[PDB]
């Protein structure tokens, strides 16, 4: 077991241990995807009053 | 009631356990993708083992042991025997393998082979003599083993023979062992001539599709044979056979225990295996493989099946000995 | 000193926040109205709590968090709570009307009118640093707005923030507390979304929280405050060396060095031990070995999988307590030879180790037991890949039937969104599958 | 988040009159609006039934509509009947005489407009309006041919607001009127498309119970009644008061309803009980859960046994032990998974509340969107058709400007609601 890179303070320690070595999209694209669902929201509702104006 | 789902219809075993459960009136059967179970007879490929222990208010249970593919294929036992320390490669009761991908470390046993001028009769997967014969027909994974040319021949027929013990592991990893075992005999003489004729050294039963001549099924069971080796060799099977298998059944499922144990996991596994053997001239058992979903023998499939029942399922789910228990 | 900012979601992500802000006070010896008599430094200062206290002329401690909901009285429990005075008004966003389980209600409907508010406020406490690392999202992946409006933060985070860090807690759905039948949906459309967007995330299934209130605390029915408090004590190991002094992860980059060695698998699984109750009369205390050895134990891990039959990428021990290494080395070499511990052969087998003398803190009348040393275990194995296929699977029982889309689409989403998201499962399952079988 | 309640017609005010009469009593309400309660969970989210008006007084956020001043005088009468906003009070004179086409097309149109302004009165003081439920039968005419109309111009006002209805089934064990089967398949007709949740009240189902439970030899509709308040008490629980379920009417929706059509469901109440009698004996958790799932217990005349269960939504009212509750709960599910659909996981939420209603120290009410709710409509189907392949009373209608079209278009609609219902449950 190979003890490295041991530091210390008044806190705690810390260290490693080893045992065996190796064998987005931008602003626009955001706004672009947002208003095109709230588009299929309107068209979805102007489907209905239609309907409902029928 | 109890419930469960079988999804393997080709395993003959738990066939008749579905048979022998629905018969208790304490056990209803679902459909295959139901996840309201108490039990799992799962399939023996990709079985969904992350699926199991997350639905609440149901302990659940299945029919094999997660991980226990490093025992029961001949590429994975051989690794395993070889790096395990519990087992190491000075192993008394398995023969000589080595893995070959369709070699270096294999040649060197087979050129001191040669130079000792002793047996380099080698089987791999089919059986060979001299060294490179073996190689053209893996690449036409396959794992090579020395080829025991000395085995213990039944008389009268002068015959080969294969030993098959069926063992039960339960949730607490209780070791059982079936007290009723077989030999699965070769009808031909054993020709240690040419090894092309396989007739005489495939003990399977399949390749026996002289089938017949001595017993039913070419299948010798431990009654008749046990006499035969008082008659013959002025012993018992316990003594001369058997103490060496519940060895070498031991000491390869205490190996692999922490690796596969569900002692404190979410859900609960047993299984069957079927281990086979191989005895030679001078009375010493060899493991030849592990077997993770064995057939049984017709004779033995109501007794058996019941005692996995008995065993492995109603120890965990209980309604309202035919095994031998290897301690440890 | 750089700042980290923290960011609740939902339901999960605020009361989760409070339960953690609470503990961080205990430990730091900051009172409810911001009070901390051991900070001399009054006004100011770059000690290692300022990461996440911001401090006034008058002394008070301002957490450097925001709490977002699209509903307001999670949060409007906070606003007339314990610690009210703890918090400044401006970080506490609430809406009207919530997500209703709705993921894309979440993301699209009612996240894109309160999107920009919060991005604001969230500026707001960014100004005041002066070197941001990044920041600490919790959610959950089954609610509407935990998983919907996360998602759309975590992709607008990354365009004004293109620089920083960000680390998710995210809870993982258990029917056994769940309070909706389409958390599957809303879980796997926010881990497409949001996967690229993280850098490394703490999953923690509920399942696994309330089974060790049961098991270990003797809670029959365990509610949202015995599994926060126990929540809580995980994410403070897990954030204690940002608090306090230390050389092992000291910024949020270097939890994604120590634990994420490829980007898309950053699912490290967390074990926390010892777990003891409070109502216990008797207890005898554990060792070092013995609670490094229940690391290792699948009913002490945030996750309920088999790290036996998937492989290693890499792992951290954070012990808190009294721990010397020798001990710990000495645990080490006992536990490599009694249990499976495969590494992927292109990673090296070994451990990092940071150790807090300080023992955990314990919430005064809280379940838990004070303890005299405590360990919680990082490791980055394939086996949490089996909450994957859990999830997954779920999602493909109910899809196959298109049960409940119709409720998504009627928001402005599109039924492809579903498929593209469950394809990027499908590939995530399998890049798991190629590194540790 | 506010819900606006209507009562549209004589069965429509007779048990929104009990319904309210009912929870008022469980928050703590008298008839004359102060509130003289002992605990604080009654006054929680009182809000989402009552309105605050001067002096501290609670105005429930109902309106009252029919078409005749008998019913609706009944109730200003009537023990309760002072609580309510004398201006939500809207009635004509003429009557629909159990005719849909006199409530949808002629009586009813000269009167809705003016529903609609008390409609919109009371929603522009909410503070966010989560939608309406409406209470009323399908068989007459004010309830049933109005109602419909109401219902489908408030969501052409409130198109993002949830429409919850408590439909009142006719029956020939309690009939009014032969042309009640015509009534219901119009009305089924308008509820499959302009609502979102409908609980299906089958008084089939309540003269049954009457009858062969509650050993009651000729019952009245005043022993309909008492079911359907107890009923409409336990639905609405998690709506009324706080717990770990805090629910508003559209998560109901969004995790009753798969599937838009089918959203239609089953609701059961435990213990039956009948009217001023009182058995002293408290259910222990195990009989509340088994009970709450008989079919005896259901109040849509079909056997659950006969189709599967989609969703499943359930309420324990008590103290008891929320341990047990779980324990028994994934009981029933263990051990009838068959009947419980395979391709929603975990279909069954449950939810406690420590009031108990009033007269009982336990009860459990059940919501089940069953695909076996097809029985109902089936059996209003047979009905239709047997008077209509013979145009049989049609001239009711074709007198107030209905055409036969119509119907058949009525018809076939509902008979689609019933292979779609059966679609599921061989799947
Ligand atoms: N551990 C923990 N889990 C929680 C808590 N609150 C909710 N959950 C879980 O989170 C899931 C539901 O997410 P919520 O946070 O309640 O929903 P939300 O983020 O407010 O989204 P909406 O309510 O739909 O607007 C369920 O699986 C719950 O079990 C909590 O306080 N602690
Ligand atoms: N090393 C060896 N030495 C001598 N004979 C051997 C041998 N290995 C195998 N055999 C013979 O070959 C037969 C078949 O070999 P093997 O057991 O590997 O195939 P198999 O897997 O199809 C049988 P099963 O699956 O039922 O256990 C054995 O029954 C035995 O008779
Ligand atoms: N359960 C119940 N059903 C009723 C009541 N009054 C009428 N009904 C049923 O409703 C139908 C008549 O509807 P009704 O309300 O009188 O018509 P409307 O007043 O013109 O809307 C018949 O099928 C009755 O069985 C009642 O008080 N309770
Ligand atoms: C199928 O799974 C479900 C079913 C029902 C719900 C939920 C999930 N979740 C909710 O938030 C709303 N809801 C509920 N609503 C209301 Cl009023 N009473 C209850 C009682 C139990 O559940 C309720
Ligand atoms: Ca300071
Ligand atoms: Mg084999
Ligand atoms: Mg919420
Ligand atoms: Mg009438």
């Amino acid at each position: 077991m190979e003890v490295i890179e041991l530091n210390k303070c008044t806190s705690g320690q810390s260290f490693e241990v080893i045992l065996k070595p190796p064998s987005d999209p931008s602003l626009e694209e955001i706004q672009k995807k947002l208003e095109a669902a709230e588009e299929r929201r309107k068209y979805q509702e102007a489907e209905l009053l239609k309907h409902l104006a029928e | 009631m109890y419930t469960f789902v079988v999804r393997d219809e080709n395993s003959s075993v738990y066939a008749e356990v579905s048979r022998l459960l629905l018969a208790t009136g304490q056990w209803k059967r679902l459909r295959k993708d139901n996840p309201r179970f108490n039990l799992m007879l799962g399939e023996r490929n990709r079985l969904p083992f992350g699926r199991l222990g997350h639905e609440p208010g149901l302990v659940q249970l299945v029919n094999y042991y997660r991980g226990a593919d490093k025992l029961c294929r001949k590429a994975s036992l051989v690794k395993l025997i070889k790096t395990s320390p519990e087992l190491s490669e000075s192993c008394t009761w398995f023969p000589e393998s080595y893995v070959i991908y369709p070699r270096e470390v294999f040649l060197a046993a087979y050129n001191r082979r040669r130079e000792g001028r002793e047996g380099n009769v080698w089987i791999a997967k089919l059986i060979s003599s001299e060294a490179s014969e073996l190689l053209d027909f893996i690449d036409e994974v396959h794992v090579i083993q020395k080829y025991l040319e000395k085995p213990l021949l039944l008389e009268p027929g002068h015959r080969k023979f294969d030993i098959r013990s069926w063992v039960l592991v339960d949730h607490l990893y209780n070791i059982y062992l079936y007290r009723e075992g077989v030999l699965r005999t070769s009808s031909e003489p054993y020709n240690s001539a040419n090894f092309q004729d396989k007739t005489c050294h495939l003990t399977n039963h399949c390749i026996q599709k002289n089938y017949g001549r001595y017993e039913e099924g070419n299948e010798m069971f431990f009654e008749e044979f046990n006499q035969y080796l008082m008659d013959a060799l002025n012993t018992t099977l316990e003594n001369s056979i058997l103490l060496q298998i519940k060895h070498i059944i031991r000491s390869c499922l205490m190996c692999i225990e922490p690796a596969i144990s569900t002692k404190h996991l979410h859900y609960q596994s047993f299984q069957l295996f079927g281990f086979d053997f191989m005895v030679d001239e001078e009375l010493k058992v060899w493991l030849i493989e592990v077997n993770g979903a064995p057939a049984c023998a017709q004779k033995l499939y109501a007794e058996l099946c019941q005692g996995i029942v008995d065993v492995a399922i109603s120890s965990v789910f209980p309604l309202a000995s035919i095994f031998i228990k290897l301690h440890h | 000193m750089r700042e980290c900012i923290s960011i609740h979601v939902g339901q999960a992500g605020v009361q989760i926040g409070n339960a953690c802000w609470e503990l961080y006070c205990l430990e730091h010896g900051i009172q409810p109205d911001g009070q901390m008599p051991s900070d001399k430094t009054i006004g100011g200062g770059d000690d290692s709590f300022n990461t996440f206290f911001s401090e006034t002329g008058a002394g008070k401690h301002v957490p450097r968090a925001v709490f977002v909901d699209l509903e307001p009285t999670v949060i409007d429990e906070v606003r007339t709570g314990t610690y009210r005075q703890l918090f400044h008004p401006e970080q506490l966003i609430t809406g009207k009307e919530d997500a209703a389980n709705n993921y894309a209600r979440g993301h699209y409907t009612i996240g894109k009118e309160i999107i920009d508010l919060v991005l604001d406020r969230i500026r707001k406490l960014a100004d005041q640093c002066t070197g941001l690392q990044g920041f600490l999202v919790f959610h959950s992946f089954g609610g509407g707005t935990g998983s919907g409006f996360t998602s759309l933060l975590m992709e607008r985070l990354s365009v004004d923030y293109g620089k920083k860090s960000k680390l998710e807690f995210s809870i993982y759905p258990a029917p056994q507390v769940s309070t909706a039948v389409v958390e599957p949906y809303n879980s796997i459309l926010t881990t497409h979304t949001t996967l690229e967007h993280s850098d490394c995330a703490f999953m923690v299934d509920n399942e696994a929280i309330y089974d060790i209130c049961r098991r270990n605390l003797d809670i029959e029915r365990p509610t949202y405050t015995n599994l926060n408090r126990l929540i809580s004590q995980i994410v403070s190991s897990i954030t204690a060396s940002l608090r306090f002094d230390g050389a092992l992860n000291v910024d949020l980059t270097e939890f994604q060095t120590n634990l994420v060695p490829y980007p898309r698998i950053h699912f490290p699984l967390a074990t926390y031990a010892p777990v003891i109750s409070a109502e216990k009369a008797y207890h005898e205390q554990l060792s070092v070995a013995e609670i490094t050895n229940a690391c290792f134990e699948p009913a002490n891990q945030m996750v309920k999988c088999d790290p036996r039959h998937g492989k290693y990428m890499a792992c951290c021990l954070l012990y808190r307590g009294d721990v010397v290494p020798k001990d710990v080395n000495a645990a080490i070499a006992t536990i490599k030879t009694k249990r499976s511990i495969q590494f992927v052969d292109w990673c090296p087998t070994g451990f990092k180790v940071g150790i807090n003398y300080q023992p955990p803190t314990v919430v005064p009348g809280g379940d838990l037991a004070k303890v005299q040393r405590a360990v919680c275990m990082l490791s980055n194995t394939t086996a949490i890949a089996e909450a994957w296929a859990r999830l997954d699977h779920k999602f493909d029982l109910m899809y196959a039937k298109r049960a409940f889309v119709h409720w998504y689409v009627g928001e402005g989403m599109e039924e492809g969104e579903f498929s593209e998201a469950r394809e990027d499962m499908a590939a995530l399952e399998k890049d798991y599958e190629e590194v540790g079988v | 988040r506010e819900i606006v309640h209507i009562q549209a017609g004589q069965c429509g005010n007779q048990i929104g009159a009990k319904f309210w009469e009912v929870i008022s009593d469980e928050h703590g309400i008298d008839p004359t609006g102060s509130y003289h309660g002992d605990s604080d969970l009654q006054l929680e989210r009182i809000n989402v039934y009552y309105n605050e008006a001067t002096g501290n007084k609670y105005v429930p956020r109902a309106i009252l509509v029919d078409l005749e001043p008998g019913t609706m005088d009944s109730v200003r009468s009537g023990p309760f009947g002072q609580i309510f906003r004398p201006d939500n009070f809207v009635f004509g004179q003429s009557g629909a005489g159990n005719n849909w086409a006199k409530g949808h097309y002629t009586e009813g149109a000269e009167l809705v407009d003016s529903v609609l302004d008390v409609v919109r009165k009371e929603s522009e003081s909410c503070d966010c309006l989560q939608g309406f439920q409406l209470t009323h039968s399908l068989g007459g005419g004010t309830g049933s041919g109005m109602g419909t109309l109401l219902i489908s111009k408030i969501r052409e006002e409130y198109p993002d607001r949830i429409m919850n209805t408590f439909s009142v089934m006719p029956s020939p064990k309690v009939s009014d009127t032969v042309v009640e089967p015509y009534n219901a398949t119009l009305s089924v007709h308008q509820l499959v498309e302009n609502t979102d949740e409908t609980y299906c009240i089958d008084n089939e189902a309540l003269y049954d119970i009457c009858f062969r439970t509650l050993k009651l030899t000729t019952p009245t509709y005043g022993d309909l009644n008492h079911l359907v308040s107890a009923t409409m008490s336990g639905v609405t629980t998690c709506l009324r008061f706080p717990g770990q379920l805090n629910a508003d009417l559209r998560k109901l929706a969004v995790n009753m309803v798969p599937f838009p059509r089918l959203h239609f469901f089953m609701p059961g109440f435990a213990p039956l009980t009948s009217r001023g009698s009182q058995q002293y004996r408290a259910l222990t958790v195990p009989e509340l859960t088994q009970q709450m799932f008989d079919s005896k217990n259901m109040m849509a005349a079909c056997d659950p046994r006969h189709g599967r269960y989609l969703t499943v939504a359930a309420i324990f009212r008590g103290r008891m032990s929320m341990k047990e509750v779980d324990e028994q709960m994934l009981n029933v599910q263990n051990k009838n998974s068959s009947y419980f659909v395979e391709w929603i996981p975990n279909n069954v939420k449950t939810a406690v509340c420590d009031i108990p209603p009033r007269g009982l120290k336990m009860s459990a009410t059940f919501i089940g969107n069953s695909t076996a709710i097809q029985e109902l409509f089936k059996r209003i189907s047979e009905q239709f058709t047997a008077m209509f392949r013979r145009k049989a009373f049609l001239h009711w209608y074709t007198g107030e400007g209905m055409d036969e079209m119509e119907f058949t278009e009525a018809e076939s609609n509902m008979n689609d609601l019933v292979s779609e219902y059966q679609q599921y449950q061989d799947a």
